[PDB]
DNA sequence: CTCGTGCCTGGTGTCTTGAATCC
DNA sequence: GGATTACACCCAAGACACCAGGCACGAG
RNA sequence: CCUGGUGUCUUGGGUG
């Protein structure tokens, strides 16, 4: 058995491939001396292919796009084969990761799983908001808060059985989503629960304003800042901000330029 | 919020032509909203600090994508001082 | 004074001491391990503890206080982490080194191959310099191609030593089987050296030129790697609601995601041959991680296509680290615009456009003789001619004269300072780029005046190789009353007048002046 | 300010005002560090007044320092390459 | 130990550019933060002014201290030293 | 120049810098051995005694 | 904050465990070694004092400090209101009547005949003068290190210290 | 255990204080900082030997900031105990948990599991004491113990003793 | 030594046997096989 | 009402072969 | 085989890809 | 009722 290193992703198309041209082939005057060729997951980038010659595994490579031409093929110890081919958990009650969906990150109990083996049914504490918005992704969730029947009672449900409610097509025992999860939707192995599942489970301004006496009377103006006294009009003509005494201002109200009485 | 004045937008968020405009003042108000009220986030334009001059033309349109698009274009007028260079 | 109090001892620094860190210093100083590459909680906000945001190293927002110092993120200067390595790996920068010491060893027990018994080999070691010294030594045992059990016993293994050889990133050794036969190299990993090296006497450590409390040659090998704290490796946000990471941080992340694949293989499904494209990858991460110009070899690169910006390339050329923040920097209190000519100017003048007069100021002490004097400046305010921008009192509160409408109710201390606007008779050092020589940089006194220009007497624009043609030029206010009287005492126009370049004067009557005065 | 300009002031010998220029008017930083190992590795609570260096066990040979920040972030980069930059504030010969 | 008895002082007796400098400056700031000034004040009250009025009289209270190369030095006091 | 090389180096042989130099005393922030300071100002208690006795600190 | 003439203490590729303070084998610190040196660089014995001679030397300190603030003009009680705040009245108060109620030789004549009689380490010197002994076997047991020196005199020793001790 | 140690401390002068009465300034500065204050590294420090003539030496100027530093040497009377050494001491407190002993400056504290079984804690006789038959430890009776222990606050030092020991008790 | 430094260097800046900088670099760069 | 197809969003991961002088 | 190649300053002009899975809408 | 944050990396065109 040798080792070849293939571009990353297409070790299964290499695979196919060496197969297409071994059947292809059988029975002709140029057999293609393999016997099997393979690629696991766990190991990224590689292909093995079984045969008894070197040059039986560049007759299977050859021409193929997906192979790096470099002469890079190794040979495998007999006492490495099996390992090669070894195949590789899930309990009622134990815990879990959610990997997709509103809940995706969240801990959650298993509940029980399907007839057939596929998804697992899981108590989760609910992301609602009762109906709130409505005429969900992952990034715009809502905050995890066990459900709460008198608040949909109060707000927006069926009522089932003892704890029991169905509210928005969801079933909520006890405050707790029961829902159904594809089990290649969840995670079973190296969980760490975090923190919180430990704990868990002047009237003036800006106005427009006319200046009456002075060198700058009759010139529009708006006061920029009205510290004491002393105005800052940022006059319009030219580009300007002037310091200026507030006896001198007359300012815009619903009938004309008024003096200090506004 | 940003530390100039607001109070030359009209309610479209947009200035109107014909406003004298200085350093710092706001002409076009836009936000964006906080993930996870009081949800949003301002992300307005303020006239560049050494600037002034009047609001001359103001473009509504929208852009490939079909969300909204504004130009705001500023005139003011430079008049020859100590300092400004010139050349045969 | 901006520092807050603190009862511990204040001192300068007289040496610098440097040398590597040991693994075992590197965890005493640490304050968290650090073992997930995944930087967020669950994107639900307040990032997870053990990741790369961990918030033992600290604060880089201003709403969070430090969980280890308490300090606000303007005083804390951020905590290290560390990071355990599954495997040692080499480090980038010592490889040319450590090849040297092979060479010099014994592969078996550690021993250095000469003795004084050897007549030159004595004579060497007398050197006093240690680089001269190893050098030296390596120089002598570089030719003696076996490690003798027997003096020409030493404690030597009687084994033949290998050439060493550098082939990218890895060490191949030929060791010389006993005419000729066949010769096997295999690899020398750094585990295999790292044992090797952790047996080698203190003796002879020092005859290497190391030294044992400061840079111990086992330490020249990566075990645990230090986490540096947020603050030398800083988000951004590209379009405000939109942050992307430092380059140190996306590196830090493959660096973490690759230990954890180091991990998942010594327990189950290792074919060997994958073992050693894993490893390798290690180093290579730990690698361009420090060092990403490495000759010989592809550059790592972002996924836009760019190089990594690795923390050599941080410190090297024009914008680096040192040529380009501690060499020259930027400064505060400095000013720049277009010069214009004026004869009717004294020489050591300056004329100072009023704008730039207001914006810039100096921290006049407040004494006796001019409190009365001070409180003028004060009524006037920021905005009006002779006044002030703000009164700091001795704990460093600073009261901004923009924002307090009660300007009237202050009443000064003594001791308290007034930043004061910039006024007639100031020392200020001006300068014009390119500084060629040292009357680029002559103090001259302010003078206000209208239009917005600096003003030169005429007779001044020939040090400086000043002309009208839209040239600029830099002024820069000193900020206390030591350096005030350094620039009026020693940097001052007219003793510049005379330069030691060539014991004559470098200003005179010019253009207009000189045509007229014929 | 850049590397001619720096040449300049020596030039002059106006050694104070080079100090004060690239210090007080610009980016001066506080750090402290311990008296034993000489490292920036010291933990100071200064509202609850105590200080200690974990690594020495350390907490009364403590001495604070005013440098650049721009060199303390230097100091941290190499650390983080396994140098260590040992500050002394006293000489031995 | 380091330092060189009076009778034995070899360096300078003139007053230096730079330790004029220094001296000016260390006194200037000494006088801004309320020290007793040891001259008569008549009408120039700038802290510069006053610093360079008692320099003038040989009045000045400080002591320089002249580093050799070698570590050791002479102290000499800005009273006996003769400025230009 | 050799910027990064030159720490390296002085890394693995531990280097000891006696900060005599310019460039090592501006870097740090320090007053630099050159100029105004090229000596220490020290504070002459003796000639303090000729002023008055109201002068006297408490 | 206060610092004293030993300096340095750089870190030493062998670490040490003479260093924790025991008494009875002899690890005084590195700040009380054997030879010491005062702020003149001069070489010095450490100085050890025993009951009698620090009642003196603190009393007449505070005495003579006493008339000094008085412009130049016996009882405990007395003497410690020369300190200032109360804090530093505290530990100067009960120093001397703790020293009141266990210095046998409380005078200035018979100390300084103690003085001579014990004017060899320097620490177990001044050890035999606080610890009042009745006989030689008293003296090697709660002061173990006295054992292998083969010079007594001890005897004579407590028979002095026992004869000018006055009665009670 | 009382030695005689030769100490300095840093001090900073603002410049207001520069008169002719500096050095006597300095020295009633000095005794108020340092007489009755405790440090680890050298136990308590009770009087300072001949105050009033102590050498100041000369005064470093800080650069940039015009404050006066003065190292002033001095020579002081100071007090720190010892593991090891065995020491007579005053009685303060009577507990179920133990003693607490005042030596000098400071108190010691004795836990019950280092003290001998005959020695019985007795309430009910007035005055309260630690009795027995030719034995009598009231307040103020001397007793000799051992410090088997020191531990360190930098503030105060606080030491453990013992008297589960040979001639160790009253006397 | 900086006043040295730049006394020699601002003339060079304005400025059969070869002469100018070309003659100047191979003085500083202490050159084997000058020209 | 159920099934299939298309579109959008989220997560994970690279690769057909194609400026000149000095030490 | 790399490292060296003036100084400062202004301003305008730009930004990951592919594959797989899940959800919603339309048609039978 | 005091505090108060708006990006970077390049490339190109210019000024002395
Ligand atoms: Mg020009
Ligand atoms: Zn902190
Ligand atoms: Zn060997
Ligand atoms: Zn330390």
């Amino acid at each position: 058995i040798w080792g070849v290193k293939v571009r990353l992703g297409k070790e299964k198309d290499v695979v196919r491939q060496i197969l297409k041209k071994k059947l292809a082939r059988e029975g002709t005057k140029n057999p293609l001396e393999i016997y099997s060729a393979f690629q696991r997951d766990s190991f990224k980038g590689h292909v093995y292919i079984e045969a008894r010659k070197a040059e039986a595994i560049n007759d299977a490579l050859k021409g193929n796009v997906n192979v790096f031409s470099n002469n890079s093929k190794f040979l495998v110890g007999i006492v490495e084969y099996k390992d090669l081919l070894r195949p590789v958990k899930l309990t009622r009650g134990s815990y879990v990761r959610v990997k997709n969906g509103k809940f995706k990150g969240d801990l959650a109990q298993v509940d029980e799983v399907l007839e057939n083996g596929l998804e697992a049914r899981l108590k989760l504490v609910p992301r609602l908001d009762y109906g709130k918005d409505l005429s969900y992704t992952s990034k715009f969730r809502p905050a995890q808060r066990l459900f709460s029947e008198a608040e949909a009672r109060v707000h927006e449900i069926r009522r089932d059985r003892d704890g029991f409610v169905t509210y928005g097509g969801e079933e909520y025992y006890e405050g707790f989503l029961y829902k159904t999860f594809r089990l290649q939707n969840l995670i079973v192995n190296s969980i760490n629960p975090t923190l919180n599942e430990l704990s868990l489970f002047d009237p003036t301004l800006n106005k427009t304003v006319k200046i009456r006496q002075g060198g700058y009377k009759g010139k529009i103006g708006i006061v920029k800042e009205a510290n004491g006294d002393r105005f800052r009009v940022e006059l319009h003509n030219p580009n300007k901000t002037i310091p200026i005494p507030c006896s001198f201002l007359l300012i815009e109200s619903t009938h004309g330029w008024v003096p200090y009485e506004d | 919020l940003k530390h100039g004045t607001y109070e030359k937008l009209d309610e479209d968020g947009l200035i109107a032509p014909g406003v004298r405009v200085s350093g710092d003042d706001i002409i076009i108000g836009k936000t964006t909203p906080i993930p996870p009220y009081h949800t949003k986030r301002d992300a307005s334009t303020p006239l560049r600090s050494t600037e002034n001059g009047i609001v001359d033309q103001v473009l509504l349109t929208t852009n490939q994508e079909g969300l909204k698009f504004v130009k705001v274009r500023m005139r003011t007028t430079k008049v020859p001082q100590i300092g400004d260079k010139f050349a045969s | 004074s901006q520092f807050p109090y603190s009862s511990a001892p204040l001192r300068s620094v007289k040496e610098v001491q440097f040398g590597l860190l040991s693994p075992e210093e590197i965890r005493a100083i640490s304050v968290v391990k650090i073992e997930y590459p995944e930087i967020m909680d669950e994107s639900r906000q307040r990032p997870r503890e053990g990741g790369l945001n961990d918030p033992k190293l600290g604060s880089i927002d201003r709403n969070f206080k430090c969980q280890t110092c308490g300090e606000g993120m303007a005083e804390c200067p951020g905590h290290f982490g560390h990071m355990e390595l599954a495997k040692p790996v080499f480090h980038i920068g010592f490889i040319p080194k450590i090849k040297k010491v092979c060479e010099c060893i014994c592969m078996n027990c550690g021993k250095l191959l000469l003795d004084e018994t050897n007549p030159t080999m004595a004579q060497a070691i007398r050197i006093r310099d240690p680089k001269k010294r190893f050098n030296a030594v390596w120089q002598l045992c570089k030719t003696k191609m076996v490690c003798e059990a027997d003096a020409p016993s030493r404690g030597g293994c009687g084994n033949t030593q290998p050439v060493v050889r550098k082939d990218g990133m890895k060490l191949w050794g030929t060791w010389k089987k006993s005419r000729d036969a066949q010769p096997e190299r295999k690899l020398l990993t750094p585990g295999e050296i790292l044992n090797v090296f952790k047996h080698i006497s203190p003796e002879d450590c020092f005859r290497l030129g190391f030294n044992e409390d400061y840079a111990r040659p086992e330490w020249m090998i990566i075990t645990v790697l230090p986490v540096p704290p947020p603050q030398v490796r800083p988000s951004i946000a590209m379009d405000e609601t939109t942050q992307g990471q430092d380059d140190l941080t996306h590196k830090l992340s493959d660096i973490l995601k690759a230990n954890i694949n180091v991990q998942k293989l010594e327990m189950d499904g290792s074919p060997q041959h994958i073992i050693n494209e894993v490893e390798q990858l290690l180093q290579f991460h730990v690698a361009t991680y420090m060092d990403n110009d490495i000759a010989g070899q592809p550059q790592a690169l972002q996924k836009s296509g760019r190089p990594v910006k690795a923390i050599r390339a941080r410190l090297k050329g024009k914008e680096g680290r040192l040529r380009g923040n501690l060499m020259g920097k930027r400064v505060d209190f400095s000013a720049r615009t277009v010069i214009s000519g004026d004869p009717n100017l004294e020489l050591d003048q300056v004329g100072v456009p009023i704008s730039i007069a207001k914006t810039l100021s100096y921290p006049e002490t407040v004494t006796q003789y001019n409190i009365h004097r001070l409180t003028e400046y004060v009524r006037n305010g920021p905005n009006e001619h002779p006044g002030a921008k703000y009164v700091i009192r001795d704990n460093g509160d600073r009261i901004d004269l923009r924002y307090h409408k009660r300007a009237g109710d202050i009443v000064l201390q003594y001791g308290w300072k007034v930043e004061r606007h910039l006024m007639d008779d100031d020392p200020v050092l001006f300068n014009r780029q390119p500084s060629l020589h040292k009357m680029s940089m002559m103090a001259h006194r302010v003078k206000v005046m209208p239009y917005s220009t600096f003003r030169l007497n005429l007779s001044v624009t020939s040090p400086y190789n000043a002309d009208f043609d839209g040239d600029e030029m830099n002024l820069h206010v000193p900020q206390s009353e030591e350096t005030r009287a350094e620039l009026s005492q020693l940097c001052a126009v007219p003793l510049q007048i005379v330069s030691p370049q060539s014991n004559k004067p470098v200003m005179g009557i010019v253009q207009d002046t000189l045509c007229g005065v014929r | 300010f850049g590397e001619m300009e720096r040449d300049c002031m020596i030039a002059h010998g106006a050694a104070g005002f080079l100090k004060e220029r690239l210090m007080e008017a610009s980016d001066a930083f506080r750090v402290h560090v311990c008296g034993i190992c000489g490292l920036m590795s010291v933990i100071a609570n200064l509202k609850k007044n105590q200080f200690e260096c974990r690594s020495c066990k350390n907490k009364t040979n403590i001495y604070q320092l005013h440098i650049p920040y721009a060199a303390k972030l230097l100091f941290q980069e190499l650390m983080a390459m396994n140098i260590a930059p040992r500050l002394y504030t006293e000489r031995s010969g | 130990e380091l330092a060189i008895l009076k009778e034995e002082r070899t360096t300078t007796p003139y007053l230096t550019k730079y330790e004029r400098a220094r001296i000016l400056g260390t006194r200037a700031l000494q006088i801004s933060m309320n020290a007793p000034v040891l001259v008569d004040i008549e009408g120039e009250t700038d802290p510069l002014q006053i610093a360079m009025k008692e320099l003038s009289q040989r009045k000045i209270p400080l002591v320089i201290r002249r580093y050799l190369p070698d570590g050791s030095y002479e102290d000499w006091g800005c009273d006996e030293l003769i400025v230009d | 120049e050799e910027t990064v090389e030159i720490l390296f180096e002085a890394g693995a042989a531990a280097e000891l810098d006696d900060c005599r130099g310019v460039s090592e005393n501006v870097m740090l922030g320090q007053l630099a051995p050159m100029g105004t300071g090229a000596f220490d100002v020290m504070i002459d208690e003796k000639l303090l005694t000729s002023l008055p006795a109201d002068y006297a600190p408490t | 904050v206060s610092t004293s003439t030993v300096g340095a203490r750089r870190r030493r590729a062998k670490q040490q465990v003479d260093d924790e303070e025991n008494a009875t084998l002899l690890r005084l610190g590195p700040e009380f070694a054997l030879k010491q040196y005062d702020h003149d660089g001069n070489e010095h014995d450490l100085i050890a004092l025993s009951l009698s001679e620090s009642r003196l030397l603190i009393r007449e300190a505070l005495k003579a400090r006493s008339r000094a603030r008085n412009g130049g003009v016996i009882d405990d009680d007395e003497l410690a209101k020369v300190t200032s705040g109360a804090v530093a009245n505290g530990v100067v108060k009960k120093t001397l009547d703790y020293l009141n109620t266990f210095a046998r030789f409380k005078d200035e004549e018979t100390c300084t005949a103690v003085d001579q009689l014990l004017h060899l380490h320097p620490f177990e010197i001044a050890q035999l003068s606080s610890l009042g002994c009745e006989d030689v076997d008293e003296a090697i047991t709660l002061i173990p290190s006295l054992a292998a020196k083969k010079e007594v005199n001890l005897q004579r020793i407590l028979d002095e210290l026992n004869r000018l001790e006055d009665p009670y | 255990m009382f030695f005689l140690k030769d100490l300095s401390l840093i001090l900073t002068l603002h410049p207001s204080y520069f008169g002719p009465q500096m050095n006597q300034y300095l020295r009633e500065k000095l005794l108020t900082d340092v007489e009755g204050t405790c440090t680890g590294q050298f136990g308590y420090i009770v009087t300072v030997l001949d105050g009033m003539n102590i050498d100041v030496g000369k005064g470093r100027i800080i650069p940039g900031s015009g404050s006066a530093e003065f190292e002033v040497k001095y020579r002081a009377v100071v007090w720190k105990p010892f593991k090891g050494e065995v020491v007579d001491a005053i009685v303060s407190n009577v507990s179920p948990i133990g003693f607490f002993a005042d030596v000098g400056p400071l108190n010691v504290f004795v836990s019950t599991r280092l003290i001998p079984d005959n020695l019985v804690y007795n309430p009910s006789n007035s005055p309260p004491a630690y009795m027995s038959n030719d034995e009598l430890i009231t307040k103020g009776s001397k007793v000799r113990l051992k410090v088997v222990g020191t531990r360190t606050d930098v503030n105060e030092i606080y030491a453990i003793g013992s008297i589960k020991e040979d001639f160790l008790g009253a006397i | 030594g900086v006043i040295a430094a730049q006394s020699i260097g601002e003339p060079a800046t304005q400025m059969n046997v070869t002469l100018g900088v070309p003659r100047l670099k191979e003085i500083l760069n202490v050159a084997k096989n000058i020209k």
